[PDB]
């Protein structure tokens, strides 16, 4: 049990690895939007949209992780 | 139907003919030619050995016809002409497979209408036309006159 | 011969082509003739629907396999399969390998017979275009006038001459098949526009084309022959005979 | 496939020992060898825990060979209470042992099912 | 006629109608603007399969 | 035994390293559509259809890990 | 014995490796197919047929390594 | 001898790092031929043969990597 | 003795990481190579042998890699 435990937390501390790698992903994102938006502003709208939706893929892994975290912390 | 022993350079990386060669035998007549000595690759060119262990097997379970014939049409007299002993043991292994064949005998022509092949008896000079379904040729040689023009090649047209 | 017909008079040489769009059967057959209300039965009795799948899909399919029976009894599937079924059953029980192990040769025994007692079509497409290619049945038929008055076109039971084809002397295709995959039959023409008459007589037979292991064309036209009548001339024509043809292409011979 | 893969698995349960009973008895000796081994070489404290097999090379090797060294090393940090007396140690709370207490985790092997002698 | 539509389960809106007014009315703010092909039926179904070289029958 | 089990649970955290990666691959897919919109925002559609899918895909090995994940958990 | 065990499990978590750099190889994949749609959308056909092709053999890979894992698991 | 047999194992896990990369790669390597060829699909037999060529030299290092797994796993 | 044997083992395993890197700088290199060739077909040859060439060096570290795995395996 607590043996156990001692393992159970330190995965939950795994789940901080896709709040990483989701960080790396949104720096990237917003750069291509940001050198997109330069090459054709006429539609700009569009492509703002399309970039919060994407970084709305993003926190779906990580609060997926984190679910998945406390799940196996507990269960 | 007609194969030789190098790919043209006009085929491109989709054109696979060459190895159809005995697997597209269901039927007819076949000849492997040989030309006139000197001429490139002896035996390394040399698949007759190969496609009756596979042509053995087709007629095992139909997909040969039992009414084909496989014959090699050699210019020369003997396949080998520097080593006896090789030379010997083909005639020989040929004899025990059941594999014919004719010496002397060069081709000549071959028309791509009728599928006619036109051979010649050079012992004899009497040439003759036989129907071919699988017609397979080592390319023939060739002397270049600038090498006997230089007085350097010797009868045949090999260096001296 | 058609192996699968019904009691229906009309289109029998496309009974087991047409795919019908129909729930059900209709309540009568196609009527040859204006009939009257009290010939026909409304109403038809109770479980009907039922009968009418069983007397005309599944009589007729049994009376195409009966009809070509002979296609089937061949000792790889009389003896074989069913022998290599029995020495599984017996150990069903004791895992579920066996079971499939067992049941495998059954299911392809039913493939062998479900293709082999189907009705032998040609590709009719390739053999009209070719037709309507020679001049001289041009100059009495075309497509826009011409009727059928008969068809048949069968399979040819048992081996054939063992001079003309000794691909079908060969035990290992004995063992698997006891018919040779030839058909023969004819087909009886008329121009409602010249008034020309004509039996196109074929003999047909699978043949391998550019690959090794696959066949090129099931049925393959090596003798064609057309004997067309006129008013008052008689043509015969010859489009494929079998003398030159023999001679460049051979038999195919399936195995399973 | 399916076919032969379930039948060979069957051959193999019904038999199999045919070729390899003898790896089985082979390994079976074997696992007591080593663990007859193991407590000759290893620190066992008050209670039956080895609880320093890093001691050396040999006791890192002893330990990892062994069958129930995995055990009594994992029942006795699982035990709470062991844990709680060992914390007291470490603090500077420590005395003798009777033959009951020196026994704390066989009574809790005990208590989970394990089959445990000399009580 | 609209028995016939029912008999022979034609219960899609304006199959049967060569001009679907009706159907462009209620469409005129759709997601995928289109209106149900002529004569189509609830039951047809002309899906068909194919296997290549390459996966996925391309 | 309690060994394999702090590994069985060790294990099941690894599963979020592809949650992690997915994450990553996400802001990367979406910063091409930018820019290929930018590029000829004319064929949105053909190439938004294609976005979702690849999308569809890169989850879809998400969750086939935590099948696996719960698995070795409990098999 | 028990610890050879204990690492088997754990090589068959190490498979979801490949299951992290599937989901990255493959928004890379529909990254570039997006932008070379719009560089030239004419020829959807051809560039998409490529695209699941490629994915055939990313994800070919994949399952490569899970029936890897299960070998070792039991073997 | 189990410490160097739970090493042998071990490594057998590791063979599936390569399947990664290679997973990883792949996409790589057709993004860039879908790419390759949006810009001039003119020579798609060219590009195409070149593509799987480069693939079948991946294969090499992977199955070259599990031949290295088996042969350690008992040698 | 039996512990330094493991590492011998565990450092035989570690040459599988440049081949992971081996067959991603692989389709890193053809894909290069495709772009590049679909710009400038006409001299494919010489594009081409530049790609094996450059794919010989890779195994070349490769090579010696595993034979740096062996020499340490037994010496
Ligand atoms: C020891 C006992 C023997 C084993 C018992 C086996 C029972 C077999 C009968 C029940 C199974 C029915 C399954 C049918 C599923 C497919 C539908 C179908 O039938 O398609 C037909 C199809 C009909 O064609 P179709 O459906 O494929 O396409 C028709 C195309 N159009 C619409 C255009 C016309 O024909 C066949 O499949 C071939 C005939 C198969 C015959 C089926 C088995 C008949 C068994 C006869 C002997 C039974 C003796 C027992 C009687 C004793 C006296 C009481
Ligand atoms: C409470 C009563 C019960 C209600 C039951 C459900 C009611 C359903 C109401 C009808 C709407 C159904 C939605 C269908 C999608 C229509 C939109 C569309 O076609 O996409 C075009 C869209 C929109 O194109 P557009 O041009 O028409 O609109 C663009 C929108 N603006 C203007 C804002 C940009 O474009 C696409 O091509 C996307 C293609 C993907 C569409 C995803 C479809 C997924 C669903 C299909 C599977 C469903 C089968 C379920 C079977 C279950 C069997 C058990
Ligand atoms: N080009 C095709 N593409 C897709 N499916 C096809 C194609 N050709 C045939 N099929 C399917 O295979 C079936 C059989 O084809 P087949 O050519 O033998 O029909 P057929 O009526 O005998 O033609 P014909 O009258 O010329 O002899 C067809 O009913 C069809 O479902
Ligand atoms: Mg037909």
């Amino acid at each position: 049990m607590l043996l156990v435990k001692a393992v159970k937390v330190l995965v939950m501390g795994g789940c901080m690895l896709p709040i990483a790698f989701g960080a790396l992903g949104t720096g990237v994102l917003f750069a291509g939007f940001n050198v997109a938006l330069s090459r054709n502003p006429e539609e700009t709208e569009s492509l703002f949209n399309n970039t919060l939706m994407g970084f709305a893929l993003i926190e779906t892994f990580i609060f997926m992780s984190i679910g998945l975290g406390f799940f196996v912390l507990f269960a | 139907p007609v194969y030789a022993n190098r790919d043209p350079e006009t085929w491109r990386s989709a054109q696979h003919k060459y190895s159809k060669y005995i697997s597209n035998f269901k039927s007819g007549d076949g000849y492997f030619c040989i030309p006139e000595y000197p001429y490139a690759g002896e035996v390394e060119c040399f698949n007759f050995f190969v496609s009756d262990e596979v042509w053995k097997w087709a007629q095992h379970h139909g997909a040969l016809s039992p009414k084909h014939t496989f014959t090699i049409v050699n210019a020369n007299e003997k396949f080998v002409h520097y080593c006896d002993s090789a030379d010997a043991f083909i005639k020989e292994r040929l004899e025990k497979r059941g594999i014919r064949v004719e010496y002397n005998t060069k081709l000549l022509e071959v028309h791509q209408d009728g599928q006619k092949a036109t051979f010649i008896n050079t012992k004899t000079g009497e040439k003759s036309v036989r129907d071919y379904n699988n017609l397979y040729s080592i390319v023939p040689s060739k002397r270049q006159e600038f090498l006997d023009k230089a007085g350097l090649t010797n009868g045949n047209g090999l260096l001296n | 011969q058609m192996g699968f017909s019904s009691d229906n008079p009309y289109n029998k040489r496309w009974e087991y082509k047409w795919k019908h769009s129909y729930y059900t059967y209709p309540r009568d057959y196609e009527h040859t003739e204006v009939r009257k209300p009290q010939d026909s039965k409304d109403v038809p009795p109770i479980y009907f629907a039922y009968y009418k799948d069983f007397v005309d899909r599944w009589l007729p399919g049994m009376n195409m396999w009966w009809q070509r029976r002979h296609r089937i009894f061949d000792k790889f599937n009389v003896y074989f399969l069913p022998g290599m079924s029995l020495f599984f059953y017996q150990f069903a029980d004791l895992a579920l390998g066996f079971k499939i192990m067992a049941a495998f040769p059954l299911f392809l025994a039913y493939t062998r017979i479900r293709d082999k007692t189907l009705d032998p079509d040609f590709k009719e497409t390739y053999l009209r275009d070719m037709i309507y290619q020679n001049p001289e049945i041009t100059k009495y038929f075309n497509e826009e006038t011409i009727h059928v008055l008969d068809y048949e076109f069968e399979y040819l039971p048992g081996y054939l001459c063992p001079e003309k084809f000794p691909e079908y002397q060969n035990k290992t295709w004995q063992f698997f098949n006891t018919d040779t995959a030839q058909a023969e039959g004819f087909f009886k023409f008329g121009d409602v526009e010249s008034g020309a008459t004509m039996t196109l007589k074929f003999k047909t037979m699978p043949i391998p084309g550019k690959f090794r292991y696959q066949v090129g064309e099931p049925f393959y036209f090596y003798d064609l022959r057309a004997e067309i009548k006129c008013d008052g001339v008689y043509k015969e024509v010859v489009l494929v005979d079998e003398k030159e043809s023999l001679k460049k292409i051979r038999p195919f011979l399936f195995l399973i | 496939g399916f076919g032969c893969f379930s039948i060979i698995n069957y051959l193999y349960g019904r038999y199999g020992y045919i070729i390899n009973e003898s790896s089985q008895k082979r390994a079976a000796q074997d696992l007591l060898d080593n663990d007859m081994a193991a407590d000759k070489i290893l620190f066992k404290n008050r209670v039956g825990a080895p609880t320093r097999p890093l001691r050396s090379l040999d006791d890192m090797m002893a330990f990892l060979s062994g069958s129930a060294t995995y055990d009594q090393l994992a029942d006795y940090a699982s035990y709470n209470h062991a844990m709680d007396v060992n914390q007291d140690q470490q603090a500077g709370l420590d005395s003798w042992m009777s033959e009951k207490d020196k026994n704390m985790v066989k009574y809790y092997q005990r208590s989970l099912g394990k089959k445990v002698e000399g009580i | 006629e609209l028995e016939e539509l029912t008999e022979t389960h034609n219960y899609i809106p304006g199959a049967k109608d060569d001009v679907n007014l009706r159907g462009y009315l209620a469409t005129q703010f759709a997601w995928g603007k289109k209106v149900i092909s002529f004569y189509r039926h609830p039951a047809d179904d002309f899906k068909c399969a194919k296997a290549t070289k390459n996966m996925l029958g391309r």
